[PDB]
């Protein structure tokens, strides 16, 4: 019933970090500790609208 | 005894017996609809609870 709501190929493109698995977990601890306050912005917009598309940006 | 003992008890008990009937006709109506659009008291399938959902956040975050 109705179309489904996809957002654009346009905003959707978005810069994506190009670094290695070894990369990434290796520095994950600090990482994590310091750049965090936008991770848990995203993190409790995924859980909370439950809907991937509201929290894109 | 006097005839009005029998007169007085008979239409006593036709009295009685006029609302048992009515009743079981009325019952037959009653329980036809219940059955039907099970929106009264008997009748009521059991369903289940909503209890048991656990509301908590789950790993997945849209689920």
């Amino acid at each position: 019933p109705g179309i489904v709501e996809l957002p654009t190929l346009e905003d959707l493109k978005v810069q994506e970090v190009k670094v290695s698995s070894s990369v990434l977990k290796a520095a994950a601890h600090h990482y994590g500790a310091q750049c965090d306050k936008p991770n848990k912005e995203f993190m409790l917009c995924r859980w909370e609208e439950k809907d991937p598309r509201r929290c894109l940006e | 005894d006097g005839p009005e003992k029998n007169y007085e008890k008979t239409m006593a008990i036709l009295q009685i017996e006029a609302e048992k009937a009515e009743l079981r006709l009325k019952e037959l109506e009653v329980r036809r609809l219940m059955r039907a659009r099970g929106d009264g008291p008997w009748y009521q399938y059991p369903t289940i609870d909503k209890a048991l959902i656990d509301h908590s956040p789950k790993t997945t975050p849209d689920n």
